[PDB]
Parts: C-alpha cells; structure tokens; sequence
RNA sequence: GCUUGACUGCGAGCGUGACGGCGCGAGCAGGUGCGAAAGCAGGUCAUAGUGAUCCGGUGGUUCUGAAUGGAAGGGCCAUC
RNA sequence: UAGCGGCGAGCGAACGGGGAGCAGCCCAGAGCCUGAAUCAGUGUGUGUGUUAGUGGAAGCGUCUGGAAAGGCGCGCGAUACAGGGUGACAGCCCCGUACACAAAAAUGCACAUGCUGUGAGCUCGAUGAGUAGGGCGGGACACGUGGUAUCCUGUCUGAAUAUGGGGGGACCAUCCUCCAAGGCUAAAUACUCCUGACUGACCGAUAGUGAACCAGUACCGUGAGGGAAAGGCGAAAAGAACCCCGGCGAGGGGAGUGAAAAAGAACCUGAAACCGUGUACGUACAAGCAGUGGGAGCACGCUUAGGCGUGUGACUGCGUACCUUUUGUAUAAUGGGUCAGCGACUUAUAUUCUGUAGCAAGGUUAACCGAAUAGGGGAGCCGAAGGGAAACCGAGUCUUAACU
C-alpha cells in the first residue's frame, strides 16, 4: 500500500504487513496493559507484625483473667498491630515477546491508517526554537493534540513543542504503543516511515 | 526457589516415553532361597508404577 | 482504538478465587478447607510423598542403575539438523557453531529423524544404518 | 490501595435497619438483633404466601357451609352436588354470594340438590 | 525300578489387591529324567511355614572406571 | 544436575559458557647505573564544582457569588502549562519554573607544575624448614569416613629442596600443568546514622513511624525495660463592644462581627449505639423468639374529591433467635451487652494443568549493553527420539544363546 503525502502531494510506499493489516484487540491489549505496568515504581511497604515497633512480651497470662487469649502487642487483631500481609515493594512489569510488541504496533500502525490519524508529510520542523512558532504551524495543519514522530531528534522541534501539553515530540526508535493510541493524530516523517519500516520490519 | 526432587524417588523412579515412570520390583533383594524361580523370575523386569501411584510420584519428581 | 476503547479476549482474565467473603460467594466460612482436619489448618498439610506413616512408594521400592558421566557428553542429531550446518562439513566443531549440540559434547551421533536433502559430509560422528543409507541417498558420504 | 468500609458499612446496615421498622425494642434499632428479625421476617412471609391459600380456602369453606346449611344441605352434600349439575363456581366466589346475594345462593343450592335428587 | 523338571529364559491369558505386591497358567526356545510311546515332570493333595527398603558381605560379568592405562568404587546377575 | 544423606528429613556443587570490571608488582642481593619510571607530601597555577545569591515572560471586560482563580468574550507569553499560595479551580496576582548569570573567603576534584622523600634499567644470582608429608583427635570442603582426594591444625613426629617438589578425587605408572612454606595491590561488589533533589495505581489521624500534637513524653517498674491518648473555628480574630438573669460565678438570652454562630473557641462535616421533649395510634382479664398471613377501628395527605397512600394495630391462624460443633440443639452445649472503626487464603520464586494471545518444528531469551518499556544479547532452557543400569544401539531398543 501507499500513504499521501500532505506536505508534498505525492505518495509513499510501505509494507502491507505493517501498515495494512488486521487489528489484533486482544494482542494490541496485552501489550497496552504489560505497558502501563511497567511504568509503576512499586514502592510501599506496610510493617508485619514481626517489624511492628513493641515488645514480644504477652500482654497477660494464658489463662484466669477472663480476657480472650492474646500473645503479641503486635498481632493484626490488635489497633497498632501489624498488617496481616503487609506489601513489600515489588516489580510489576510483565515480559512482553518480542514478537507481541512488534506485532501490537503493526496492529496500531495499521488502526491508524484505517481511521485516517496517521498523516504523512515531507519534513517537519520549526525555523526556530520558539513555542509560538509549531502552535501556529499546528493550526495551519489544524491540530489540536498530535504526536510527531521524527527521523532524527530535531532540537528546534523538540524544545519548541515542550510546553504544549497536546503535542509530544519522539524520534523513530522512542515509539511506544501507549502513546500511538493516546494522541488524536500522528505526524510522520517521510524518513520516520522508513525507519518503522525497518524497524518492526 | 526451585522445587526441590525428592532425591530418594530419583533413585527409584525413572520416567519413560508417554509420561510414565518405570521401577525396579521390590523382593528382589534377599531371603531369595525360598522363593521359587518362577516367582523371582517374574521379578526381574522393571514395571511401570500404577495409575493411583502416579500423583505420590509426579509430585516428588517436579523435574522429572 | 482509544485508550479506553481496548479490552482483552473473552475468557482470557478470569478472575482470582476470593476465599471466605460471605454466604453467598460458595466459599465463605472454611474456604474450601472443610473441618477440623490437619488439612485445613494454616501451614497444615503433610509432605510430598508421606502416606500417613505406611512406607512410602519411593521408599518401599529398591534403587536401580547408576549415573553415566559419559552420557553427559554424548548428543543425538537428527537428519534436519544436517543443512543449518555452515559449509557442508558435519564434523563435531561446525555442529556446535550452529548451535546443534552443547559446546561440551565430545562424541555425537546422527539418527534417522527429519530428512537429508542436500549433499553433505559427516566426519568423526557415529551413523545408524537407517541415517547412513538416508545421507548417501542425498548424494552425501561418511568419513571416519 | 487501602479501602476504608465507613461508607459501605453504613448503608448495608441501614438497608436493613429500614426494614425493621415497627420492631420491638433491639429488633428495630440494633443491627445485629434487627438482622435476625429482618431473616425470620422473611421466612414467616415465604411460608404465609403458601398457607394464605390454605386459611383463606378454610374461610370460605367454612362460610359455604354455614350458608348451605341454613338451606338445608351441608357442605359436602352442596359441593358434591354442585359437580353433579356441573358447576364450575369456586369456593372464593361461593363464599362471595353466600354473604352478599342470599337470594342467589338459594337459586344455586337448589341448582344441586337437583343433581343428588 | 530308574532318576533330579525341587531345570535355565520368557510367557498369550487370567484371578486377587488402594498400592507395594501375591497367585494360576497352556504354550514357545535350550538342555534333560522316567516310559515301548500316547505322554508328564518348571517341587510336595491344595490352602499357614513369613519380613519391604536402606546398609553392607560373598561369587560371576561383552557395563562404568573423574587426564590416559589400570585399579578402588559403582552397576547388573546369583545369593547371604 | 553430579553427588552427600538414620541414602530419611533434607543439604547441594563444580567443569564449562555468557557478562560487569580489568593491573600488575616487589623483598628473600651484589655489580655498573643514576636520580631515570611509578609513587607519598607540599606549594604555584589553569579549569570545574560545593558552601550565600541575581535577573527571569505574558490579562483585561462582564455574570453569579461573602470572595473569582469559575461561566461567558476578546487578547498575550511559552527553551517558562513542574509545583505552591492567594477569600471557589490562575500559564499571564505572588513565590517560582525554563533559561542566562554570580564568590571576598574557605574547600573538594582534574591537569600542568617546581621542591622534599624512596627509587628506574641490564648482567650475575638466589628461590621462603619444624615447612610439605605422615600417625592420633577434630573441623571446612555440596561431600555425615565412606573406596575419599583437597584444605586448617590440638598432639607426636618429619623430608627433597629445581638432577627437586605440588596437583590432576583411594592408589600406582605415564603424561600434562604449576612452583607452597614472604608480602602489597585500584575497578566491578555490600550498606545508609546522615545531606540535597525528585518520584509513587504507598497511608491519610484506630491508617502511616510508638510519636502529624513540646513522644520515647505522660504513666508503669527497684531495675533492665514497657509505653500511650491526643490533628481541623473562620478567607481574615473580624475570638462576641454593650444590655439582661445569675454568686462582681458557671451557664444562658439579646446586640454585634461574619457568607454562615445550628462555624463561639467542649468550635469543618457531626453517623450509630444510648438518653429525652412533643404529636398520632395502641395499651390496666392478659400468657411464651415479639414476627408473619388476615384484620376492624382511629388519626392524617390527597392533587379525579376518588379510593388509595402513610402512622398505629383490637382481634385472629401459624410460629421455641443467630453462630459454632455435631448422629442430632429452642436446647438448660459454645460465643456475643450494644454501636462505630479495624480484623483473617496474601507475597516471592519454581513446577503442573486450564483459558487466552503471539510465533510455530520451532518457541524464547537471562545477566548485561543501551537514556531508551525500543533495539542488541540465543549464554542457555524447553521441544522435535526412544530403549537400556550402562557401554551402546536407534524408529527402534532391552530382555535372552534366540525369541513367532
Ligand atoms: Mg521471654
Ligand atoms: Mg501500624
Ligand atoms: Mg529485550
Ligand atoms: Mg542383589
Ligand atoms: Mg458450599
Ligand atoms: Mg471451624
Ligand atoms: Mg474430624
Ligand atoms: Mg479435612
Ligand atoms: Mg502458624
Ligand atoms: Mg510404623
Ligand atoms: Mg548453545
Ligand atoms: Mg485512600
Ligand atoms: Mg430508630
Ligand atoms: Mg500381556
Ligand atoms: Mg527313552
Ligand atoms: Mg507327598
Ligand atoms: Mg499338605
Ligand atoms: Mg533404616
Ligand atoms: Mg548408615
Ligand atoms: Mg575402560
Ligand atoms: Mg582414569
Ligand atoms: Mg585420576
Ligand atoms: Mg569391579
Ligand atoms: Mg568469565
Ligand atoms: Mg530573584
Ligand atoms: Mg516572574
Ligand atoms: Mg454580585
Ligand atoms: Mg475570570
Ligand atoms: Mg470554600
Ligand atoms: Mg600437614
Ligand atoms: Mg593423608
Ligand atoms: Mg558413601
Ligand atoms: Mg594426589
Ligand atoms: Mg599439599
Ligand atoms: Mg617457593
Ligand atoms: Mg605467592
Ligand atoms: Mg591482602
Ligand atoms: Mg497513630
Ligand atoms: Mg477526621
Ligand atoms: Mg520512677
Ligand atoms: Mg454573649
Ligand atoms: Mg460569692
Ligand atoms: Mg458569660
Ligand atoms: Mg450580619
Ligand atoms: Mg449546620
Ligand atoms: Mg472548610
Ligand atoms: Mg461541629
Ligand atoms: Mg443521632
Ligand atoms: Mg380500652
Ligand atoms: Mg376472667
Ligand atoms: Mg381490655
Ligand atoms: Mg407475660
Ligand atoms: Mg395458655
Ligand atoms: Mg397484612
Ligand atoms: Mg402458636
Ligand atoms: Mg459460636
Ligand atoms: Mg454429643
Ligand atoms: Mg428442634
Ligand atoms: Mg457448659
Ligand atoms: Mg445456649
Ligand atoms: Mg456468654
Ligand atoms: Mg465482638
Ligand atoms: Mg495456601
Ligand atoms: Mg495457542
């Protein structure tokens, strides 16, 4: 198949098995969710009731005092006792194959082109590193929240396009699969293109 | 961590083609006058260990 | 595809067995535990192998064989094994650069399994017969 | 993630506290009298759906018979001659014409002492 | 009277057992013993006379033998 | 895994491979040599940080409102839309943030750099003795004395010393490899009393540190030691001038402030148990898990002025709580005075099986590299071949001299 270019009017060639092909719900969503749980830190702990600060002294005989039967200041029961299974930090992140993440962005690649958010152009940059200058590009292109994806890391664009919230800046290889699906549109270099094209092959 | 094999069941137990484990017979060992030859003889070949015996083997085996 | 709009396969996320939450959920109370038993007591639950104190399956059988060390080092390959090779020379130094057998096998033999369909010369492995007559029908020799 | 059940707690025991309105002492302002109360409540009602049909079928029975009685027949007699003419009218609906049209009742015990006779 | 079948290695098929196991078994080899031969003999009319595994001992062995040749040790078979 | 193991419970390597990080040396001593490299100290610089700081963009009108940052309208900044405060939610009100600068003095680091101190090289040497080894008793080696190598030594002894000696898992021969009985040595590695910045599918006052609060305090114990409870007015005290009852009280009613005082300091919200005042109905001839089915009467709301809704419930049928444990409980068997808050199948790794997803005779990487959730990394692991104790054979193999 074949992307139009807006910038230039012309046309660019590209994989069918990249850019064309079924969406995979159920792998694209393994790969959303494996994702977003690698971005968790993990970092929380509670205190069991071995790490609660108190002494092991039992608080009243075994027997004769008419109270129900207690061993620790520190058992879970107790107010200010430990946490019966308290959280340790932990790692969240999944494994996701190779051939999953690869293969869920070529189901979102191809989602994109389907709903027409994936646009194609020339070349994008800024004369400049000044913010007025890309929200006055984007409202000629007329876009609101959009994602450019680069060829190579244009500092100019980069910095330009920091202090909007709706537009993020990436280079080729810093495509992720959350954020294709997060941004209403995409803006691809024609070089961009080629590099995704070799890159998930 | 890992499992760990019950080192004793290794010994005794090995696992074959389609997932079953083949043992040696027991009273094979001595007191083996008495007995007759036939008995003995019948003895000799390892046998496979039984359906209600599988999980007590499988178990101890992790890595079979 | 929104962000919100993406959910898993059917019957892919069953959900975790929450165990002693109420009547209704079926296991409330002993949790699938049932009464009064060793069993269902915390940590209860006797070991691997343990028959209540009659002698064991695997210890009421005799040990059997011992461990060959020469095994160890002794590897199979098959027939479709002989073309991921590099230049046509099945030795024992180019079976391991391709990743057939471990970089600590010293002798090696190839077996009738898969096909040979490509001239190819074998030195220093051991044959079967139904692998000798399958490499020289591909127009392939052995070498001692 | 800590959940707190001040909120939930609070409206499943008022669910049942409502419940128990007009219950004697503990039964209507302490959760967990109220909630066996609320329970029996509910069993007492499953089982009075099933004998409001039996005390009910005893009422008109009883009130068929006085009726028929005072027109010299019994009940068994008046049922079984009302099956004989072939009188498909229940006891609900008998009952019914016994107190409120004597005149019909008469005209209907008549209707089966023809039948016997 | 003569003898050593109170054999060797397998056994289709069965009975019992939760299992470990325990039985019955015609038939195939290889070598026998009685009978003229048809045969029958793998202990005793049958059912009790028993003890798993581990650990070792003794004999044998086309197995293994921690650089290599051996060996020690282990394995397997018979047995205590 | 191989092994060790009342061969039980269990313990559990190494060879080898992939990575991070790499660094070598000098005293068992004399000749020339020459202050020679590598080094330790100190000063002098030249940079770069640390210990204060400086500048730092861009908004007005109108509506509700106690108050505007909110709604609506029109603008501007942005290498600054991190964050915080401001009378409700602020890119443009304030403090900041991106960015650009700054050190009199002290000080870390990195080079150059003189001085002080030791020493670089070549030849000739030499080659750690109560030591290696052994006996006895123990210990460490994954290895529990086992056929047990190796390491350490409490006690007895005890070499060869380079034509020599150690190891290669009893031991011997051959071979290979190394040179003990003398030392030094960065990096990769472990931890956080402490300092700074930042982060959190961590808690939010019975939680989170024992301690959000003048908490290791009050209090308890002779002592070691144990060890709490306890947060929130309001935007701003504007914290109630004054009057009245009262003991020149406590407490309260007005007045006033405030958006709000039913926000009045016992102060945001103000639940439940529990305790009252008022109203409607029932209730002093009536027997029991107190309800439920039927049900009159009374009061009350009606908006078709219509039957219904709501409250009560005379009378009446039926009806011995809940949990647990049990063959079986109203049981006079257990537990609970009630309310509110908390309280019990979790987490990590490994293995097996189901569902689902990707690839498919292939699947997949770990550590690590990489800013990279990318990409590299195929070291390995599982599978495609099994039989046998094993050598070994192989769609066969073992069994047997051989199997129909
Ligand atoms: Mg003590
Ligand atoms: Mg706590
Ligand atoms: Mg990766
Ligand atoms: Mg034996
Ligand atoms: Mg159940
Ligand atoms: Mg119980
Ligand atoms: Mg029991
Ligand atoms: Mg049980
Ligand atoms: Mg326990
Ligand atoms: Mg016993
Ligand atoms: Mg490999
Ligand atoms: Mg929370
Ligand atoms: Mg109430
Ligand atoms: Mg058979
Ligand atoms: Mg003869
Ligand atoms: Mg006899
Ligand atoms: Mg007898
Ligand atoms: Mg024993
Ligand atoms: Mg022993
Ligand atoms: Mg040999
Ligand atoms: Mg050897
Ligand atoms: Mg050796
Ligand atoms: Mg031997
Ligand atoms: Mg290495
Ligand atoms: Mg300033
Ligand atoms: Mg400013
Ligand atoms: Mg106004
Ligand atoms: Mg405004
Ligand atoms: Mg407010
Ligand atoms: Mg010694
Ligand atoms: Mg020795
Ligand atoms: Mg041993
Ligand atoms: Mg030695
Ligand atoms: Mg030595
Ligand atoms: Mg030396
Ligand atoms: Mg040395
Ligand atoms: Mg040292
Ligand atoms: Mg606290
Ligand atoms: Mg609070
Ligand atoms: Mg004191
Ligand atoms: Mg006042
Ligand atoms: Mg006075
Ligand atoms: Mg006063
Ligand atoms: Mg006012
Ligand atoms: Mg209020
Ligand atoms: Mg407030
Ligand atoms: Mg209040
Ligand atoms: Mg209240
Ligand atoms: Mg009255
Ligand atoms: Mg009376
Ligand atoms: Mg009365
Ligand atoms: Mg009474
Ligand atoms: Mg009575
Ligand atoms: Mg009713
Ligand atoms: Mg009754
Ligand atoms: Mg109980
Ligand atoms: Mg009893
Ligand atoms: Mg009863
Ligand atoms: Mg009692
Ligand atoms: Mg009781
Ligand atoms: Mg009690
Ligand atoms: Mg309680
Ligand atoms: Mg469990
Ligand atoms: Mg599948």
């Amino acid at each position: 198949m074949e992307l139009v270019l807006k910038d230039a009017q012309s046309a660019l060639t590209v994989s069918e098995t990249t850019f064309g092909r079924d969406f995979n719900e159920a792998l694209v969503h393994q790969v959303v969710v494996a994702y977003a749980a690698g971005a968790r830190q993990g970092t929380r702990a509670q205190k069991t009731r071995a790490e609660v600060t108190g002494s092991g002294k039992k608080p009243w005989r075994q027997k004769g005092t008419g109270r129900a039967r207690s061993g620790s200041i520190k058992s879970p029961i107790w107010r200010s006792g430990g946490v019966t299974f308290a959280a340790r930090p932990q790692d969240h992140s999944q494994k996701v194959n190779k051939k999953m993440y690869r293969g869920a962005l070529k189901s979102i690649l191809s989602e994109l082109v389907r709903q027409d958010r994936l646009i194609v152009v020339e070349k994008f940059s800024v004369e400049a590193p000044k913010t007025k200058l890309l929200a006055q590009k984007l409202k000629d292109m007329a876009l609101e929240d959009v994602l450019i994806i680069t060829g190579e890391l244009d500092e100019n664009l980069f910095l330009a396009a920091r202090n909007l919230h709706k537009v993020d800046v990436r280079d080729a290889t810093g495509i992720d699969p959350v954020s294709l699906i997060a941004f209403d549109k995409v803006v691809m270099t024609a070089d961009a293109v080629k590099q995704v094209e070799e890159m998930l092959a | 961590p890992k499992i760990k094999t019950v080192r004793g069941a290794a010994k005794r137990f090995k696992k074959t083609g389609k997932g079953g484990f083949k043992h040696k017979h027991a009273n094979l060992r001595h007191i083996l006058t008495k007995k007759a030859t036939k008995r003995k003889r019948h003895l000799r070949p390892k046998a496979m260990v039984s359906k209600g015996d599988l999980g007590l083997v499988i178990a101890c085996l992790p890595y079979a | 595809m929104r962000l919100n709009t993406l959910s898993p396969a059917e019957g892919s996320k069953k959900a975790g067995k929450r165990l002693g939450r109420g009547i209704g959920s079926g296991l409330g109370k002993t949790g699938g535990r049932g009464h009064k038993g060793q069993k269902s007591r915390s940590g209860g639950g006797v070991r691997r192998g343990f028959e209540g104190g009659q002698m064991p399956l695997y210890r009421r059988l005799p040990k059997f064989g011992f461990t060959s060390r020469k095994a160890a080092i002794t590897a199979e390959v098959r027939l479709s094994d002989l073309a991921k090779v590099e230049g046509g020379v099945v030795d024992l130094n180019t079976l391991k650069a391709a990743n057939i057998i471990g970089i600590q096998i010293e002798f090696a033999k190839v077996i009738l399994a898969g096909e040979v369909t490509t001239p190819v010369t074998v030195r220093g492995l051991r044959v079967t017969k139904g692998a000798r007559a399958a490499i020289e029908a591909a127009g392939g020799k052995i070498e001692e | 993630a800590r959940v707190k059940r001040g909120v939930i707690a609070r409206a499943r025991h008022k669910k049942i506290l409502k419940q128990a309105k007009g219950y004697y002492g503990a039964r209507s302002r302490v959760y967990r009298v109220a909630f066996q109360a609320v329970i029996k409540a509910g069993q007492y009602a499953y089982r009075d759906r099933r004998q409001r049909k039996r005390q009910f079928r005893q009422l008109w029975i009883a009130r068929i018979n006085a009726a028929a009685r005072q027109n010299g027949i019994s009940y068994s007699k008046f049922i079984n001659g009302l099956k004989k003419a072939s009188v498909e009218i229940d006891r609900k609906i008998l009952a019914d014409i016994a107190v409120f049209d004597k005149v019909a009742f008469t005209a209907l015990v008549e209707k089966a002492k023809a039948a016997l006779a």
